[PDB]
Protein backbone atom coordinates (compact mmCIF):
# COMPACT_ATOMS: atom_id res chain seq x y z
CA UNK A 1 0.00 0.00 0.00
CA UNK A 2 3.07 2.18 0.49
CA UNK A 3 4.40 3.05 -2.96
CA UNK A 4 7.97 1.84 -3.48
CA UNK A 5 9.85 4.73 -5.12
CA UNK A 6 13.17 4.07 -6.86
CA UNK A 7 15.56 6.91 -7.66
CA UNK A 8 19.23 7.54 -8.43
CA UNK A 9 21.99 9.88 -7.29
CA UNK A 10 22.02 12.79 -9.73
CA UNK A 11 22.49 16.33 -8.47
CA UNK A 12 20.72 18.70 -8.56
CA UNK A 13 17.70 16.42 -8.96
CA UNK A 14 18.57 13.95 -6.17
CA UNK A 15 21.14 14.64 -3.46
CA UNK A 16 22.28 11.79 -1.21
CA UNK A 17 23.85 12.62 2.16
CA UNK A 18 24.63 10.57 5.27
CA UNK A 19 22.12 10.54 8.09
CA UNK A 20 22.69 11.94 11.55
CA UNK A 21 23.51 9.44 14.29
CA UNK A 22 19.94 10.12 15.44
CA UNK A 23 18.89 8.43 12.19
CA UNK A 24 17.23 11.70 11.16
CA UNK A 25 18.37 14.27 8.62
CA UNK A 26 20.17 17.58 9.12
CA UNK A 27 17.70 20.47 8.95
CA UNK A 28 18.70 23.10 6.39
CA UNK A 29 17.20 25.97 4.42
CA UNK A 30 18.09 27.40 1.05
CA UNK A 31 20.06 30.64 0.78
CA UNK A 32 16.70 32.32 0.05
CA UNK A 33 15.04 30.92 3.19
CA UNK A 34 12.99 28.02 1.97
CA UNK A 35 13.03 24.74 3.91
CA UNK A 36 14.98 21.89 2.31
CA UNK A 37 12.61 18.93 2.56
CA UNK A 38 14.45 15.65 3.13
CA UNK A 39 13.23 12.05 3.00
CA UNK A 40 14.91 8.88 4.23
CA UNK A 41 16.35 6.82 1.39
CA UNK A 42 17.81 3.31 1.61
CA UNK A 43 20.70 2.37 -0.65
CA UNK A 44 23.99 0.46 -1.09
CA UNK A 45 21.36 -1.55 3.17
CA UNK A 46 22.03 1.80 4.86
CA UNK A 47 19.53 4.62 5.51
CA UNK A 48 20.50 7.94 3.96
CA UNK A 49 19.12 11.43 3.40
CA UNK A 50 17.75 12.32 -0.04
CA UNK A 51 16.60 15.72 -1.26
CA UNK A 52 16.45 17.86 -4.36
CA UNK A 53 14.34 18.67 -7.39
CA UNK A 54 12.74 15.25 -7.85
CA UNK A 55 12.29 14.76 -4.10
CA UNK A 56 10.36 18.03 -3.98
CA UNK A 57 8.26 16.76 -6.89
CA UNK A 58 7.65 13.41 -5.17
CA UNK A 59 6.45 15.17 -2.01
CA UNK A 60 4.13 17.34 -4.10
CA UNK A 61 2.72 14.32 -5.96
CA UNK A 62 2.25 12.39 -2.70
CA UNK A 63 0.42 15.25 -0.98
CA UNK A 64 -1.73 15.92 -4.05
CA UNK A 65 -2.66 12.28 -4.74
CA UNK A 66 -2.79 11.28 -1.04
CA UNK A 67 -0.38 8.33 -1.04
CA UNK A 68 2.52 7.26 1.16
CA UNK A 69 5.93 6.17 -0.06
CA UNK A 70 9.32 4.74 0.80
CA UNK A 71 12.36 5.73 -1.27
CA UNK A 72 15.30 3.50 -2.19
CA UNK A 73 18.24 4.02 -4.52
CA UNK A 74 18.53 1.75 -7.55
CA UNK A 75 20.63 -1.25 -6.58
CA UNK A 76 22.84 -1.39 -9.68
CA UNK A 77 23.16 2.40 -9.93
CA UNK A 78 21.97 2.62 -13.55
CA UNK A 79 19.13 4.41 -15.30
CA UNK A 80 18.13 1.50 -17.52
CA UNK A 81 18.77 -0.07 -20.91
CA UNK A 82 17.49 -3.31 -22.43
CA UNK A 83 20.08 -6.09 -22.70
CA UNK A 84 20.12 -9.60 -24.12
CA UNK A 85 20.13 -12.43 -21.59
CA UNK A 86 23.11 -14.64 -22.39
CA UNK A 87 22.38 -18.06 -23.90
CA UNK A 88 18.81 -16.87 -24.41
CA UNK A 89 16.49 -14.94 -26.69
CA UNK A 90 15.01 -13.21 -23.64
CA UNK A 91 15.70 -9.54 -22.98
CA UNK A 92 15.63 -7.71 -19.66
CA UNK A 93 16.05 -4.14 -18.47
CA UNK A 94 18.70 -3.09 -15.97
CA UNK A 95 18.79 -0.03 -13.74
CA UNK A 96 15.61 1.67 -12.59
CA UNK A 97 13.75 0.34 -15.65
CA UNK A 98 14.37 -3.23 -14.51
CA UNK A 99 13.34 -2.47 -10.93
CA UNK A 100 10.07 -0.90 -12.08
CA UNK A 101 9.19 -3.76 -14.43
CA UNK A 102 10.09 -6.50 -11.93
CA UNK A 103 8.07 -4.97 -9.08
CA UNK A 104 10.95 -3.89 -6.84
CA UNK A 105 9.65 -0.37 -7.50
CA UNK A 106 6.17 0.99 -8.16
CA UNK A 107 7.30 4.37 -9.52
CA UNK A 108 10.49 5.92 -10.89
CA UNK A 109 11.01 9.45 -9.55
CA UNK A 110 14.28 10.61 -11.12
CA UNK A 111 15.65 12.50 -14.16
CA UNK A 112 14.49 9.61 -16.35
CA UNK A 113 14.56 10.43 -20.07
CA UNK A 114 11.43 9.70 -22.09
CA UNK A 115 12.19 7.76 -25.26
CA UNK A 116 10.47 5.28 -27.56
CA UNK A 117 12.52 2.31 -26.31
CA UNK A 118 11.36 2.63 -22.69
CA UNK A 119 7.83 3.76 -23.61
CA UNK A 120 7.16 0.37 -25.22
CA UNK A 121 7.23 -1.26 -21.78
CA UNK A 122 6.38 1.43 -19.19
CA UNK A 123 4.13 4.48 -18.98
CA UNK A 124 5.73 7.92 -18.78
CA UNK A 125 4.20 11.00 -17.26
CA UNK A 126 4.00 14.22 -19.18
CA UNK A 127 7.48 15.76 -18.90
CA UNK A 128 8.22 17.49 -15.61
CA UNK A 129 11.41 18.96 -17.10
CA UNK A 130 12.41 19.87 -20.66
CA UNK A 131 16.13 19.85 -21.42
CA UNK A 132 18.56 18.14 -23.77
CA UNK A 133 22.02 16.78 -24.42
CA UNK A 134 25.24 18.79 -24.29
CA UNK A 135 28.98 18.21 -23.82
CA UNK A 136 31.03 18.98 -20.70
CA UNK A 137 34.82 19.48 -20.87
CA UNK A 138 37.60 20.91 -18.74
CA UNK A 139 38.30 24.62 -19.05
CA UNK A 140 41.11 24.84 -21.61
CA UNK A 141 39.68 22.09 -23.80
CA UNK A 142 38.29 23.68 -26.97
CA UNK A 143 35.78 21.81 -29.13
CA UNK A 144 32.98 23.25 -31.25
CA UNK A 145 30.46 20.66 -30.07
CA UNK A 146 28.88 17.46 -31.36
CA UNK A 147 30.32 18.04 -34.85
CA UNK A 148 33.89 18.82 -33.79
CA UNK A 149 36.45 16.82 -35.83
CA UNK A 150 37.92 15.29 -32.66
CA UNK A 151 34.47 13.73 -32.06
CA UNK A 152 33.43 12.83 -35.62
CA UNK A 153 36.90 11.36 -36.33
CA UNK A 154 37.71 9.86 -32.91
CA UNK A 155 41.06 8.54 -31.72
CA UNK A 156 42.76 7.55 -28.47
CA UNK A 157 44.22 11.06 -28.05
CA UNK A 158 40.81 12.64 -27.29
CA UNK A 159 38.58 10.45 -25.12
CA UNK A 160 34.85 11.20 -24.92
CA UNK A 161 32.11 9.06 -23.40
CA UNK A 162 28.76 8.96 -21.62
CA UNK A 163 27.19 6.94 -18.78
CA UNK A 164 26.76 3.20 -19.25
CA UNK A 165 23.23 1.82 -19.60
CA UNK A 166 21.67 5.26 -19.97
CA UNK A 167 19.37 6.99 -22.44
CA UNK A 168 22.43 8.62 -24.02
CA UNK A 169 23.96 5.16 -24.46
CA UNK A 170 20.72 4.11 -26.19
CA UNK A 171 20.69 7.19 -28.41
CA UNK A 172 24.19 6.67 -29.83
CA UNK A 173 23.82 2.90 -30.26
CA UNK A 174 20.60 3.11 -32.30
CA UNK A 175 21.51 5.72 -34.94
CA UNK A 176 23.33 4.62 -38.09
CA UNK A 177 24.86 8.10 -38.32
CA UNK A 178 26.55 7.75 -34.90
CA UNK A 179 28.17 4.36 -35.56
CA UNK A 180 31.73 5.71 -35.49
CA UNK A 181 31.14 7.83 -32.38
CA UNK A 182 29.48 4.92 -30.58
CA UNK A 183 32.42 2.60 -31.29
CA UNK A 184 34.68 5.08 -29.50
CA UNK A 185 32.32 5.73 -26.57
CA UNK A 186 31.53 2.10 -25.70
CA UNK A 187 35.22 1.58 -24.87
CA UNK A 188 35.23 4.48 -22.38
CA UNK A 189 31.71 4.84 -20.95
CA UNK A 190 31.48 5.42 -17.20
CA UNK A 191 29.42 3.72 -14.51
CA UNK A 192 27.87 6.98 -13.27
CA UNK A 193 27.75 10.67 -14.13
CA UNK A 194 29.68 11.62 -10.98
CA UNK A 195 32.59 9.35 -11.91
CA UNK A 196 32.56 10.79 -15.44
CA UNK A 197 32.47 14.39 -14.19
CA UNK A 198 35.36 13.69 -11.81
CA UNK A 199 37.30 12.12 -14.70
CA UNK A 200 36.90 15.34 -16.71
CA UNK A 201 38.37 17.37 -13.84
CA UNK A 202 41.20 14.84 -13.45
CA UNK A 203 41.88 15.08 -17.22
CA UNK A 204 41.37 11.34 -17.70
CA UNK A 205 38.17 11.93 -19.71
CA UNK A 206 38.23 14.77 -22.23
CA UNK A 207 34.52 15.21 -23.05
CA UNK A 208 31.33 14.09 -21.29
CA UNK A 209 28.10 13.81 -23.28
CA UNK A 210 25.20 13.97 -20.83
CA UNK A 211 21.99 15.76 -19.82
CA UNK A 212 22.07 19.55 -20.04
CA UNK A 213 20.08 20.03 -16.83
CA UNK A 214 22.88 18.21 -14.99
CA UNK A 215 25.96 19.39 -16.89
CA UNK A 216 25.01 23.07 -16.72
CA UNK A 217 24.50 22.83 -12.95
CA UNK A 218 27.91 21.17 -12.66
CA UNK A 219 29.57 23.93 -14.68
CA UNK A 220 27.85 26.59 -12.55
CA UNK A 221 29.39 25.09 -9.38
CA UNK A 222 32.83 23.90 -10.60
CA UNK A 223 34.82 26.68 -12.26
CA UNK A 224 37.21 24.28 -14.01
CA UNK A 225 34.33 22.83 -16.07
CA UNK A 226 32.43 24.29 -19.03
CA UNK A 227 29.84 23.05 -21.50
CA UNK A 228 29.51 23.63 -25.23
CA UNK A 229 26.56 25.89 -24.42
CA UNK A 230 24.70 24.14 -27.24
CA UNK A 231 21.91 21.57 -27.14
CA UNK A 232 22.29 19.10 -30.00
CA UNK A 233 19.25 17.00 -29.00
CA UNK A 234 16.20 17.91 -26.93
CA UNK A 235 14.44 15.55 -24.52
CA UNK A 236 12.37 15.49 -21.36
CA UNK A 237 12.28 13.79 -17.98
CA UNK A 238 9.18 11.89 -16.92
CA UNK A 239 7.86 9.91 -14.00
CA UNK A 240 7.98 6.19 -14.79
CA UNK A 241 5.15 3.83 -13.89
CA UNK A 242 4.10 0.34 -14.91
CA UNK A 243 1.49 -0.18 -17.61
CA UNK A 244 -2.06 0.52 -16.39
CA UNK A 245 -0.87 1.79 -13.02
CA UNK A 246 -3.74 3.44 -11.10
CA UNK A 247 -1.71 6.65 -10.61
CA UNK A 248 -0.86 7.37 -14.26
CA UNK A 249 -3.60 9.90 -15.03
CA UNK A 250 -3.42 11.96 -11.84
CA UNK A 251 0.40 12.07 -11.85
CA UNK A 252 0.35 13.66 -15.31
CA UNK A 253 -2.43 16.07 -14.33
CA UNK A 254 -0.45 17.12 -11.25
CA UNK A 255 2.66 17.70 -13.37
CA UNK A 256 0.73 19.82 -15.89
CA UNK A 257 -0.91 21.74 -13.04
CA UNK A 258 2.51 22.26 -11.42
CA UNK A 259 3.98 23.68 -14.63
CA UNK A 260 1.07 26.12 -14.94
CA UNK A 261 1.17 26.71 -11.16
CA UNK A 262 4.64 28.18 -11.24
CA UNK A 263 5.56 25.34 -8.88
CA UNK A 264 7.98 23.87 -11.42
CA UNK A 265 9.34 27.40 -11.86
CA UNK A 266 10.00 27.47 -8.11
CA UNK A 267 11.81 24.12 -8.30
CA UNK A 268 13.79 25.38 -11.31
CA UNK A 269 14.90 28.49 -9.43
CA UNK A 270 15.71 26.56 -6.25
CA UNK A 271 17.69 23.67 -7.74
CA UNK A 272 18.60 24.29 -11.39
CA UNK A 273 19.41 27.94 -12.17
CA UNK A 274 22.70 29.47 -11.04
CA UNK A 275 25.32 31.99 -12.16
CA UNK B 1 -12.65 1.24 -38.42
CA UNK B 2 -9.32 2.93 -39.17
CA UNK B 3 -10.84 5.93 -40.99
CA UNK B 4 -10.89 8.89 -38.61
CA UNK B 5 -12.47 12.33 -38.52
CA UNK B 6 -9.70 14.81 -37.71
CA UNK B 7 -10.03 18.52 -36.92
CA UNK B 8 -7.33 21.16 -37.41
CA UNK B 9 -6.94 24.93 -37.14
CA UNK B 10 -5.12 27.40 -39.38
CA UNK B 11 -2.03 28.91 -37.74
CA UNK B 12 1.10 29.27 -39.86
CA UNK B 13 3.58 27.69 -40.04
CA UNK B 14 1.96 24.78 -38.20
CA UNK B 15 -1.18 24.60 -40.38
CA UNK B 16 -1.29 26.69 -43.57
CA UNK B 17 -4.53 26.82 -45.58
CA UNK B 18 -4.67 27.35 -49.35
CA UNK B 19 -7.35 27.19 -52.01
CA UNK B 20 -7.54 24.39 -54.55
CA UNK B 21 -5.47 24.85 -57.70
CA UNK B 22 -7.86 26.41 -60.29
CA UNK B 23 -9.05 21.62 -59.55
CA UNK B 24 -7.16 19.56 -56.96
CA UNK B 25 -4.85 20.11 -54.00
CA UNK B 26 -1.28 20.66 -55.19
CA UNK B 27 1.41 18.38 -53.84
CA UNK B 28 2.90 18.81 -50.32
CA UNK B 29 -0.69 19.68 -49.21
CA UNK B 30 -3.62 17.52 -48.09
CA UNK B 31 -7.37 18.12 -48.60
CA UNK B 32 -9.14 19.91 -45.77
CA UNK B 33 -12.78 21.00 -45.82
CA UNK B 34 -14.12 24.19 -44.23
CA UNK B 35 -17.76 24.94 -43.46
CA UNK B 36 -18.31 28.52 -44.65
CA UNK B 37 -21.39 30.33 -43.36
CA UNK B 38 -23.81 32.17 -45.63
CA UNK B 39 -24.11 35.01 -43.10
CA UNK B 40 -23.87 35.70 -39.37
CA UNK B 41 -27.61 35.29 -38.67
CA UNK B 42 -27.87 31.66 -39.82
CA UNK B 43 -26.38 28.22 -39.29
CA UNK B 44 -26.64 27.55 -43.03
CA UNK B 45 -23.41 27.29 -44.96
CA UNK B 46 -21.39 25.48 -47.59
CA UNK B 47 -18.57 22.96 -47.29
CA UNK B 48 -15.60 24.36 -49.22
CA UNK B 49 -12.63 22.28 -50.32
CA UNK B 50 -9.32 23.71 -49.10
CA UNK B 51 -5.71 22.52 -49.08
CA UNK B 52 -3.71 22.27 -45.86
CA UNK B 53 0.03 22.06 -45.30
CA UNK B 54 2.63 22.88 -42.68
CA UNK B 55 4.56 21.49 -39.76
CA UNK B 56 1.67 19.64 -38.10
CA UNK B 57 0.21 18.50 -41.43
CA UNK B 58 3.54 16.79 -42.13
CA UNK B 59 3.18 15.19 -38.69
CA UNK B 60 -0.26 13.89 -39.64
CA UNK B 61 1.03 12.40 -42.89
CA UNK B 62 3.80 10.56 -41.02
CA UNK B 63 1.32 9.32 -38.41
CA UNK B 64 -1.20 8.15 -41.01
CA UNK B 65 1.55 6.13 -42.70
CA UNK B 66 3.11 4.70 -39.53
CA UNK B 67 0.00 4.05 -37.42
CA UNK B 68 -1.90 3.00 -40.58
CA UNK B 69 -5.10 5.04 -40.73
CA UNK B 70 -6.98 7.20 -43.22
CA UNK B 71 -8.73 10.43 -42.36
CA UNK B 72 -11.06 13.22 -43.38
CA UNK B 73 -9.50 16.52 -42.29
CA UNK B 74 -11.62 19.58 -41.57
CA UNK B 75 -10.96 23.04 -40.15
CA UNK B 76 -12.63 24.21 -36.95
CA UNK B 77 -15.00 27.16 -37.43
CA UNK B 78 -16.41 27.86 -33.93
CA UNK B 79 -13.52 28.99 -31.77
CA UNK B 80 -9.82 28.32 -32.13
CA UNK B 81 -7.63 25.96 -30.10
CA UNK B 82 -10.11 25.22 -27.31
CA UNK B 83 -11.86 27.40 -24.74
CA UNK B 84 -14.42 26.45 -22.10
CA UNK B 85 -17.28 28.98 -22.17
CA UNK B 86 -19.77 28.37 -19.33
CA UNK B 87 -18.50 24.78 -19.05
CA UNK B 88 -18.98 24.19 -22.81
CA UNK B 89 -15.94 23.68 -25.05
CA UNK B 90 -15.37 25.33 -28.42
CA UNK B 91 -12.52 25.10 -30.90
CA UNK B 92 -10.58 21.95 -31.68
CA UNK B 93 -11.03 20.62 -28.13
CA UNK B 94 -14.80 20.96 -28.44
CA UNK B 95 -14.75 18.97 -31.68
CA UNK B 96 -13.01 16.11 -29.87
CA UNK B 97 -14.98 16.42 -26.62
CA UNK B 98 -18.36 16.25 -28.36
CA UNK B 99 -17.15 13.44 -30.64
CA UNK B 100 -17.33 15.16 -34.02
CA UNK B 101 -13.60 14.40 -34.34
CA UNK B 102 -11.53 11.60 -32.80
CA UNK B 103 -8.28 13.55 -33.19
CA UNK B 104 -7.12 17.18 -33.22
CA UNK B 105 -3.92 18.16 -35.04
CA UNK B 106 -2.42 21.64 -34.84
CA UNK B 107 -0.70 24.17 -32.60
CA UNK B 108 -2.70 22.72 -29.68
CA UNK B 109 -1.10 23.30 -26.28
CA UNK B 110 -1.21 20.53 -23.67
CA UNK B 111 -2.66 21.84 -20.40
CA UNK B 112 -4.39 20.45 -17.33
CA UNK B 113 -7.89 21.78 -18.06
CA UNK B 114 -8.00 20.12 -21.49
CA UNK B 115 -6.40 16.86 -20.32
CA UNK B 116 -9.38 16.37 -17.99
CA UNK B 117 -11.69 16.01 -21.01
CA UNK B 118 -9.35 14.75 -23.78
CA UNK B 119 -6.30 12.52 -23.99
CA UNK B 120 -3.10 14.16 -25.21
CA UNK B 121 -0.22 12.69 -27.16
CA UNK B 122 3.33 13.14 -25.96
CA UNK B 123 4.38 16.69 -26.91
CA UNK B 124 5.92 16.89 -30.37
CA UNK B 125 7.23 20.47 -30.11
CA UNK B 126 8.11 22.33 -26.92
CA UNK B 127 6.25 25.51 -26.01
CA UNK B 128 5.21 27.60 -23.03
CA UNK B 129 4.99 31.23 -22.01
CA UNK B 130 7.96 33.14 -23.44
CA UNK B 131 8.95 36.79 -23.89
CA UNK B 132 10.06 38.63 -27.03
CA UNK B 133 12.00 41.91 -26.91
CA UNK B 134 14.09 44.12 -29.15
CA UNK B 135 17.72 43.03 -29.31
CA UNK B 136 19.55 44.55 -26.35
CA UNK B 137 16.70 44.54 -23.83
CA UNK B 138 17.45 42.57 -20.66
CA UNK B 139 14.66 40.43 -19.19
CA UNK B 140 14.84 36.98 -17.62
CA UNK B 141 11.32 35.75 -18.36
CA UNK B 142 7.73 35.91 -17.21
CA UNK B 143 8.79 35.76 -13.55
CA UNK B 144 11.14 38.76 -13.92
CA UNK B 145 10.54 41.39 -11.25
CA UNK B 146 10.30 43.95 -14.06
CA UNK B 147 7.04 42.18 -14.98
CA UNK B 148 5.84 41.18 -11.50
CA UNK B 149 6.37 44.64 -9.95
CA UNK B 150 6.42 46.99 -12.95
CA UNK B 151 6.37 50.23 -10.94
CA UNK B 152 9.53 49.32 -9.02
CA UNK B 153 11.28 50.67 -12.15
CA UNK B 154 11.09 54.12 -13.75
CA UNK B 155 10.04 54.19 -16.47
CA UNK B 156 7.89 51.07 -16.10
CA UNK B 157 8.27 48.34 -18.68
CA UNK B 158 5.69 48.50 -21.47
CA UNK B 159 4.62 44.91 -22.10
CA UNK B 160 1.49 43.04 -23.06
CA UNK B 161 -0.05 40.01 -24.73
CA UNK B 162 -2.98 39.17 -26.98
CA UNK B 163 -5.93 38.89 -24.55
CA UNK B 164 -8.65 36.23 -24.27
CA UNK B 165 -6.16 33.37 -24.75
CA UNK B 166 -4.17 30.92 -22.68
CA UNK B 167 -1.42 33.45 -21.92
CA UNK B 168 -3.69 36.06 -20.32
CA UNK B 169 -5.53 33.42 -18.28
CA UNK B 170 -2.26 32.04 -16.90
CA UNK B 171 -0.94 35.48 -15.92
CA UNK B 172 -4.28 36.38 -14.33
CA UNK B 173 -4.11 33.25 -12.15
CA UNK B 174 -0.39 33.47 -11.29
CA UNK B 175 0.53 37.19 -11.26
CA UNK B 176 -2.58 39.26 -10.48
CA UNK B 177 -0.87 42.66 -10.41
CA UNK B 178 1.08 41.96 -13.60
CA UNK B 179 -2.23 41.15 -15.30
CA UNK B 180 -3.82 44.33 -13.93
CA UNK B 181 -0.95 46.47 -15.22
CA UNK B 182 -0.44 44.89 -18.64
CA UNK B 183 -4.02 45.09 -19.96
CA UNK B 184 -3.25 48.70 -20.93
CA UNK B 185 -0.84 47.22 -23.51
CA UNK B 186 -3.22 44.57 -24.89
CA UNK B 187 -2.30 43.72 -28.48
CA UNK B 188 -4.92 42.88 -31.09
CA UNK B 189 -2.73 40.20 -32.65
CA UNK B 190 0.76 38.79 -33.00
CA UNK B 191 1.51 40.90 -36.09
CA UNK B 192 0.37 44.04 -34.25
CA UNK B 193 2.67 43.26 -31.32
CA UNK B 194 5.70 42.70 -33.56
CA UNK B 195 5.21 46.13 -35.13
CA UNK B 196 4.85 47.79 -31.71
CA UNK B 197 8.11 46.13 -30.65
CA UNK B 198 10.03 47.17 -33.77
CA UNK B 199 8.69 50.76 -33.62
CA UNK B 200 9.43 51.32 -29.93
CA UNK B 201 5.81 51.48 -28.76
CA UNK B 202 6.26 48.27 -26.73
CA UNK B 203 9.18 46.93 -24.69
CA UNK B 204 8.17 43.26 -24.46
CA UNK B 205 5.57 40.85 -25.85
CA UNK B 206 4.54 37.80 -23.80
CA UNK B 207 3.10 34.90 -25.78
CA UNK B 208 3.45 31.27 -26.88
CA UNK B 209 7.09 30.17 -27.07
CA UNK B 210 6.77 28.18 -30.30
CA UNK B 211 5.14 31.11 -32.12
CA UNK B 212 7.61 33.66 -30.73
CA UNK B 213 10.59 31.48 -31.69
CA UNK B 214 9.25 31.17 -35.24
CA UNK B 215 8.66 34.92 -35.52
CA UNK B 216 12.10 35.84 -34.17
CA UNK B 217 13.74 33.39 -36.57
CA UNK B 218 12.38 35.20 -39.63
CA UNK B 219 12.35 38.81 -38.38
CA UNK B 220 13.64 41.24 -40.99
CA UNK B 221 17.04 42.40 -39.77
CA UNK B 222 16.90 39.91 -36.88
CA UNK B 223 16.02 42.73 -34.49
CA UNK B 224 13.53 40.77 -32.34
CA UNK B 225 14.79 38.16 -29.87
CA UNK B 226 13.24 35.76 -27.37
CA UNK B 227 14.50 34.64 -23.98
CA UNK B 228 16.55 31.49 -23.60
CA UNK B 229 14.63 28.23 -23.49
CA UNK B 230 15.69 27.62 -19.89
CA UNK B 231 13.58 30.63 -18.86
CA UNK B 232 10.31 29.66 -20.57
CA UNK B 233 7.47 29.69 -18.03
CA UNK B 234 5.12 26.71 -17.65
CA UNK B 235 7.01 24.53 -20.10
CA UNK B 236 4.70 22.23 -22.04
CA UNK B 237 4.21 21.38 -25.69
CA UNK B 238 1.92 21.04 -28.65
CA UNK B 239 0.23 17.66 -28.65
CA UNK B 240 -2.34 15.63 -30.52
CA UNK B 241 -5.68 15.55 -28.72
CA UNK B 242 -7.71 12.35 -28.82
CA UNK B 243 -11.02 11.24 -27.35
CA UNK B 244 -10.76 10.14 -23.73
CA UNK B 245 -9.57 6.55 -23.59
CA UNK B 246 -8.91 6.39 -27.32
CA UNK B 247 -7.30 3.17 -28.63
CA UNK B 248 -5.01 5.20 -30.92
CA UNK B 249 -3.13 6.95 -28.10
CA UNK B 250 -0.42 4.35 -27.49
CA UNK B 251 0.68 3.88 -31.10
CA UNK B 252 0.44 7.63 -31.75
CA UNK B 253 2.70 8.17 -28.73
CA UNK B 254 5.23 5.55 -29.84
CA UNK B 255 5.23 6.95 -33.38
CA UNK B 256 5.96 10.49 -32.20
CA UNK B 257 8.72 9.33 -29.85
CA UNK B 258 10.18 7.39 -32.78
CA UNK B 259 10.07 10.50 -34.98
CA UNK B 260 11.85 12.51 -32.27
CA UNK B 261 14.53 9.90 -31.63
CA UNK B 262 15.44 9.12 -35.24
CA UNK B 263 15.79 12.73 -36.42
CA UNK B 264 12.52 12.96 -38.37
CA UNK B 265 11.18 15.67 -36.05
CA UNK B 266 14.35 17.76 -36.36
CA UNK B 267 14.00 17.59 -40.15
CA UNK B 268 10.45 18.97 -39.96
CA UNK B 269 11.65 21.76 -37.66
CA UNK B 270 14.39 22.63 -40.16
CA UNK B 271 11.80 22.56 -42.95
CA UNK B 272 9.09 24.66 -41.27
CA UNK B 273 10.30 26.32 -38.06
CA UNK B 274 13.99 27.28 -38.04
CA UNK B 275 14.73 30.73 -39.47
CA UNK B 276 17.81 32.58 -40.66
CA UNK B 277 18.15 34.66 -37.48
CA UNK B 278 20.96 33.10 -35.35
C1 LIG C 1 -0.38 25.82 -20.66
C2 LIG C 1 0.58 26.92 -20.22
C3 LIG C 1 1.68 27.18 -21.25
C4 LIG C 1 1.19 28.01 -22.44
C5 LIG C 1 1.52 27.64 -23.73
C6 LIG C 1 1.08 28.40 -24.81
C7 LIG C 1 0.28 29.52 -24.59
N1 LIG C 1 -0.20 30.36 -25.68
N2 LIG C 1 -1.03 31.26 -25.22
C8 LIG C 1 -2.29 31.31 -26.26
C9 LIG C 1 -2.80 32.76 -26.41
O1 LIG C 1 -2.71 33.55 -25.43
O2 LIG C 1 -3.32 33.15 -27.49
C10 LIG C 1 -1.83 30.83 -27.38
C11 LIG C 1 -0.93 29.67 -26.88
C12 LIG C 1 -1.77 28.57 -26.51
C13 LIG C 1 -2.37 27.89 -27.74
N3 LIG C 1 -1.36 27.08 -28.38
C14 LIG C 1 -3.55 27.01 -27.34
O3 LIG C 1 -3.53 25.78 -27.60
O4 LIG C 1 -4.55 27.51 -26.75
C15 LIG C 1 -0.03 29.88 -23.29
C16 LIG C 1 0.41 29.13 -22.22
Amino acid sequence: TRLKIVTIHQEPFVYVKPTMSDGTCKEEFTVNGDPVKKVICTGPTVPQCCYGFCIDLLIKLARTMNFTYEVHLVADGKFGTQERVNNSNKKEWNGMMGELLSGQADMIVAPLTINNERAQYIEFSKPFKYQGLTILVKKGTRITGINDPRLRNPSDKFIYATVKQSSVDIYFRRQVELSTMYRHMEKHNYESAAEAIQAVRDNKLHAFIWDSAVLEFEASQKCDLVTTGELFFRSGFGIGMRKDSPWKQNVSLSILKSHENGFMEDLDKTWVRYQ
Amino acid sequence: DNHLSIVTLEEAPFVIVEDIDPETCVRNTVPCRKFVKINNSTNEGMNVKKCCKGFCIDILKKLSRTVKFTYDLYLVTNGKHGKKVNNVWNGMIGEVVYQRAVMAVGSLTINEERSEVVDFSVPFVETGISVMVSRGTQVTGLSDKKFQRPHDYSPPFRFGTVPNGSTERNIRNNYPYMHQYMTRFNQRGVEDALVSLKTGKLDAFIYDAAVLNYKAGRDEGCKLVTIGSGYIFATTGYGIALQKGSPWKRQIDLALLQFVGDGEMEELETLWLTGICH
